[PDB]
RNA sequence: GUGUGAAUACAAACCAUGAAAGUGUGGCCUAUCGAUCCUUUAGUCCCUCGAAAUUUGAGGCUAGAGGUGCCAGAAAAGUUAC
RNA sequence: AUUAACGAGAUUCCCACUGUCCCUAUCUACUAUCUAGCGAAACCACAGCCAAGGGAACGGGCUUGGCAAAAUCAGCGGGGAA
RNA sequence: GCGAUGGCCAGAAAGUGGUGUUGACGCAAUGUGAUUUCUGCCCAGUGCUCUGAAUGUCAAAGUGAAGAAAUUCAACCAAGC
RNA sequence: GUCCCACCCAUACCCCGCCCUCAGGGUAGAAACGAUGCCCUGAGGAGUAGGCGGCCGUGGAGGUCAGUGACGAAGCCUAGGGCGUGAGCCCGGGUCGAACGGCCUCUAGUGCAGAUCUUGGUGGUAGUAGCAAAUACUUCAAUGAGAACUUGAAGGACCGAAGUGGGGAAAGGUUCCAUGUGAACAGCGGUUGGACAUGGGUUAGUCGAUCCUAAGCCAUAGGGAAGUUCCGUUUCAAAGGGGC
RNA sequence: UUAACUGAACGUGGGCAUUCGAAUGUAUCGACACUAGUGGGCCAUUUUUGGUAAGCAGAACUGGCGAUGCGGGAUGAACCG
RNA sequence: AGACUAAUCGAACCAUCUAGUAGCUGGUUACCGCCGAAGUUUCCCUCAGGAUAGCAGUGUCGACCUUCAGUUUUAUGAGGU
RNA sequence: CCGGGACCGAGGACCGCGCUCUGCAAGGAUGCUGGCGUAAUGGUCACCAGCGACCCGUCUUGAAACACGGACCAAGGAGUCAAGGUUUUGCGCGAGUGUUUGGGUGUAAAACCCGCACGCGUAAUGAAAGUGAACGUAGGUGAGAGCUUCGGCGCAUCAUCGACCGAUCCUGAUGUAUUCGGAUGGAUUUGAGUAGGAGCGUUAAGCCUUGGACCCGAAAGAUGGUGAACUAUGCUUGGAUAGG
RNA sequence: CCUAGUAACGGCGAGUGAAGCGGCAACAGCUCAAAUUUGAAAGCUGGCUUCGGCCCGCGUUGUAAUUUGGAGAGGAUGCUUUGGGCGAGGCUCCUUCUGAGUUCCCUGGAACGGGACGCCACAGAGGGUGAGAGCCCCGUAUAGUUGGAAGCCAAGCCUGUGUAAAGCUCCUUCGACGAGUCGAGUAGUUUGGGAAUGCUGCUCAAAAUGGGAGGUAAAUUUCUUCUAAAGCUAAAUACCGGCCAGAGACCGAUAGCGCACAAGUAGAGUGAUCGAAAGAUGAAAAGCACUUUGAAAAGAGGGUUAAAUAGCACGUGAAAUUGUUGAAAGGGAAGCGCUUGUGACCAGACUUGCGCCCGGCGGAUCAUCCGGUGUUCUCACCGGUGCACUCCGCCGGGCUCAGGCCA
């Protein structure tokens, strides 16, 4: 019964809502337990960095497209050019995606370069100490001092390509040939007309012969 | 706050302001948007013209992602270089650059031309532009790409 | 000072009549009629079917018709002396 | 449509009989009545004398008059629109 | 009304039941109300019942034609009316 | 019926005092002021339904009075006083026994005469209505504080064998017996009781149950149903019992 | 628009106050925002419709009761002050 | 006989949905101060009810703009009681 | 110009207007005297006396009503909370604003710090493909508080004529994938637009909607269970009823 | 959390209403069918055994190894990798132990109250003791300390070792992949899903670069992305039903759960079921000895206690309602408003203050100067001198002014 101007209301309280109401009275409480599990799962590995290693991963639409992220894992063509074991990656720390592919070359480029700087800063210790082997670390350059975040040491360098830079002037270059606007229209008519203009020139050329 | 509300000065009248004829009952007139076409229609057209009937065509399953396109004037195009670099070029002491601005990372894709601009030229990356947003730039003394 | 019915004075076109000035936007004036949703016809040669094309089909924009007489417009037979 | 027998079925008349009546009178038992013992309920704005007037057009209360003397027992069915 | 491969009736269904340890002098469904004397005319209306030569109407499935297809158009057509 | 003198009183008119509301002014080289204060001037005041402003009380929270109190806190009684127009506040006298107030902010399950309101308690009516079916009681003695309704003896009566007699099935569950007894119950009384207190009492080869089937109920073989479960009782089952 | 600088609207510049061109009052000027109650009315002088008439039914301008006490009509919501 | 089915029958009793809905009756708690109404227009299966306009309160803002007026005078129009 | 009587005495140094001018009846009362210094004046309560005074709450045009509820007392007793809107008041920042989904830390449900994204706002209009806001010192005219060198400049706002962007109807240049593109100029059309930004978060009040929704109140409807100890009908097994 | 009250559904009415992308919490990958070990069923339940094995049975209509699309099989080529046993030390659980006044005076039945003097504190949270106790008692704070049991994590050491098994780089060529299922028609239900999003019943019923999906029905030609009809697996999430623990601007005996108590008890109904009322003597029972009246219940004296104005009907004990005593009124109601009168009862105020003159008493000390300190820098304080017609306090007499009530 609307009595004055208002808005016409909407409210979806018709159901049984009083049943199903949801209060978040523990809500530092539960930030105190997370934060136990965490202290416990890094005195478990004690001497490992909590995280794992991910990926440089672009957004996947047009609108979000400039921005990159952290990914899933590494695909399969990634592991062997860095040149490193397919099954020994996993217990390292290191992902794996099993379904992602590379199309291009920059992301290619980009997460090799990841790999092997990683594995540059890779201290491993042997299976038994009394017995150490070729691959393992050679105990002397054993004492450094090591990182645990691993999203912080190697998180996104720069999201977003830098804004702005500056070139000398009677070097900037001309636009396309007529205008920049006419240029879209014509981008666009074209396309709008594909269809049309391909089966009119067919007909001609197979009429004529 | 309910120690200062109008229902603590009504304690002592009897029909706590509601009226003696009208007696304030449950439903009367009916719940909700009730009698829109029948008793509610001088309210529904004194306000709200517009709310009945079917205008235009339907869309099944409308992505948001394919029409994003925020926009930009050309008079608030000079405040996205920083300000110390923005009052060297306006007070003129360089002579000899040019910026070259790139408006999709500041988060826009269409540079349309609404004010001024003073003559300076610059360099404009943009995905869309406006015919009268191209003469402005152009006029300036820079040109503007495309960059998709 | 909402809607429907009806009415008045101009504007931009194309016409009728008269030698001409002029007159003509239905019946000399006061009554003779109809919303949302749905269906159907006329118009441009127009927009869309959202991976890309071509022809069918369907959906859109503007103007009429199918009707509500309880006529600002629900789809509707009785009895109770239990 | 008639119909013998049957009926705590409805209706009319006749003989015998009577307090149904003219027209009322008397007698007996048990209460009511008084005392010793026991001992409730319905109901209740405040309460409780009338006549006329006006008023929501039939007052216990208002206006004008009549009047008006403590505390109480057994009956009665006008009123308290009981 | 009914000769059991059946009539009347129960059940959500069933290798389920009642009439039925039954078979027309029987079972089931209705109306009038001892005996005596009788019980007239109306099949237009509403019902019930009977035979399919008649084609009038007519669903799904099936048949024929057009179209590149979705689809459309035609005959044929059981019971009931 | 007409005319003429004086006189009587409304919350109306005039003058004065006081309250509030509204409006207009003055007040810093500050010897100055809850400046939200003080001083000067003018007009006005009715009110249901309704709107707004200011103040007063109750239960809790933060701060502060270096607050009150077993030499008496809270509570309750009081034709004993003071303040405010008012909701209310403060004191005197009596009773009582362990906690409680003032000021500024925060907070709410925050103020009662009604709703045939809810729970609990108490009145008038009122020592009133009444304790009237089934024929009925009387004399002497004993116990006892106390006798119409306790006991003994003697009279007078009723039920009148389809009984107010003598025994049982269902139902009842110690009501049966003895000894003793304050209050409560026995719509009057009570030494009496089916009431109260303390103890005791029910013996089966022959009386019953246990055994057999009737109307009927339920397992098994099977088939339905999503399922709790419905049908099925000799049925489309390889179903037993006797001897040495 | 007219045969036409002939008109029509909007304008530049200048002139006319010595007295801004009837009375009275100005104890109340203009605009905006949000919202409560109400949407059964009744009475009276004058005008007046249906009805034999009514403490009947229905209207127009204004004044009252409802929402209001006080003095008078002995009493009485509407009458006089 | 609408009779009986545990003092209940023209559809038993018990718990839950359930604080079922009501345009309809009943109630709705301290004080003072200032302002102060309507029963009327249009629409609704509208007539015991709602929306809409009106009457009313509060908060302001623009000037103190000097404008206004339920009135009179003077000049000049319309009406069919 | 002379008498007679009644009610009142506000204010608290001078300042003023004046006159009959060693003073005064001129911007508000002083002087002399008597009795008593306590129950005398004054106050509270009970009663008699003169005048006045119908029972409260409610619905209603109209209530003291022969309209309804109310015997009495004590305690309990009714516009609340959440989400979403809107206008107004206070506050912080301001073309921006908002820490608390989360992380760091802690005297630990407190307090303090951190940032990527995201919401609202900064740009509209069409059904849509789409397009997308300056000729002028951001325009002209009439008013406007204030300022002013006195000539003038003129904030907010009101009225009016214009300019620009999107939609609709016409017009159709240079060009050319010869059928594509839509420049320029118009129109009693239309928009919740531009024309030197005003928003975001939070606090308090009124109002609105959905919720049990100010409190108490139906005749009905549905899901799942318990009853034939009364009564109805029937089956199995028993019993009972003078004398003429 | 945001997308979002959006796309969409809807007598297009009332109303209903998702998903992709983005930030964060938590992260973890894998096994079966389809192949011939065919130069050796290499596999497994049960029984007996001395621990080494044996026997029957299952099974060739297929039990182990090998392979699961990321691939893999088959070939070359050279590299690398793989077993056991100790184990300091650390982390969980229970249990031993922990500082300081009962000092002095007053009120009180009893100090835990008031006054004076002390002490401890990584401990001044809470409770008890005859009234508000840091130091009377239990506990409270911090890291060690007495003793014991079972587990985990783990620095580093001691030991074997091949043709058994595993990993990487290249390749001509091969490369098995789930059926009454997928799909279509039709019917019902449901969803925001619209010429039909999922599910189910009936009819028809596939294929090998095949098949599904690409949010508008159909034909033709391209494109993108995965590989169904077999299976397993922790963490971020819900919950106060079960066992325990810690807390609150919550309620305070008609409130808070129906129940603070012998409460799902007493009680009602044939039954399903319905379902209450009821807390507090005093610090300690010290719960009234004995005499006397009475048949007894009980009364009166006399006792305990700080109090019996606490006596098992017990803290405090209001109103309705009742009794006694005291005062007053009443000719068919009472109560109430304005104003006197009588009677009873009662709060205030006044009972002196200031000033001057004369006489007496007592005292240290008025003006002025010098030294020191402070401060508003020109106004004051302290120390000394100052010694009677100066100053101060009191008493006696006299005088002016003012001060209560009615006139």
């Amino acid at each position: 019964a609307i009595k004055h101007n208002q808005q016409i209301p909407n409210n979806h309280f018709r159901k049984h809502w009083q049943r199903r109401v949801r209060c978040h009275f523990d809500q530092p409480g539960k930030k105190v337990t997370r934060r136990l599990a965490r202290r416990a799962k890094a005195a478990a590995l004690a001497p490992r960095p909590v995280d794992k290693l991910r990926p440089i991963v672009r957004c996947p639409t047009v609108k979000y497209n400039r921005r990159t992220r952290l990914g899933r894992g590494f695909t399969l063509e990634e592991l062997k050019a860095a040149g490193i074991p397919r099954l020994l990656a996993p217990t390292i720390g290191i992902a794996v995606d099993h379904r992602r592919k590379n199309l291009s070359e920059e992301s290619l480029a980009a997460n090799v370069q990841r790999l092997k700087d990683y594995k540059a800063r890779l201290i491993l210790f042997p299976r038994k100490s009394n017995k150490p082997k070729k691959a393992d670390t050679p105990k002397d350059q054993q004492t450094a001092e090591t990182t645990t975040s691993l999203r912080t040491s190697f998180g996104v360098e720069q999201p977003l390509a830098p804004g702005f830079t500056e070139i000398s002037k009677s070097e900037i270059p001309a636009g396309i040939e007529g205008g920049a606007y006419r240029a879209l229209r014509k981008a666009r008519s074209d396309a709008r007309l594909v269809g049309v203009r391909e089966k009119r020139a067919k007909e001609k050329a197979e009429a004529e012969a | 706050p309910t120690r200062f509300s109008k229902t603590r000065k009504h304690r002592g009248h009897v029909s706590a302001g509601k009226g003696r004829v009208g007696k304030h009952r449950k439903h009367p007139g009916g719940r909700g948007m009730a009698g829109g076409q029948h008793h509610h229609r001088t309210n529904l057209d004194k306000y709200h013209p517009g709310y009945f009937g079917k205008v235009g065509m339907r869309h099944f399953h409308l992505l948001r992602n394919h029409y994003w396109r925020p926009s930009i004037n050309i008079d608030k195009l000079w405040s996205l270089v920083p300000s110390d670099v923005r009052e060297q070029y306006l007070s003129g002491q360089k002579k000899d650059t040019a910026p070259v601005i790139d408006l999709l990372s500041h988060g826009y894709a269409k540079l349309l031309g609404k004010g001024r601009l003073p003559e300076i030229p610059v360099v404009v990356r943009a995905r869309y532009v406006s015919a009268e947003a191209e003469r402005k730039v152009k006029e300036a003394g820079g040109v503007v790409e495309l960059v998709a």
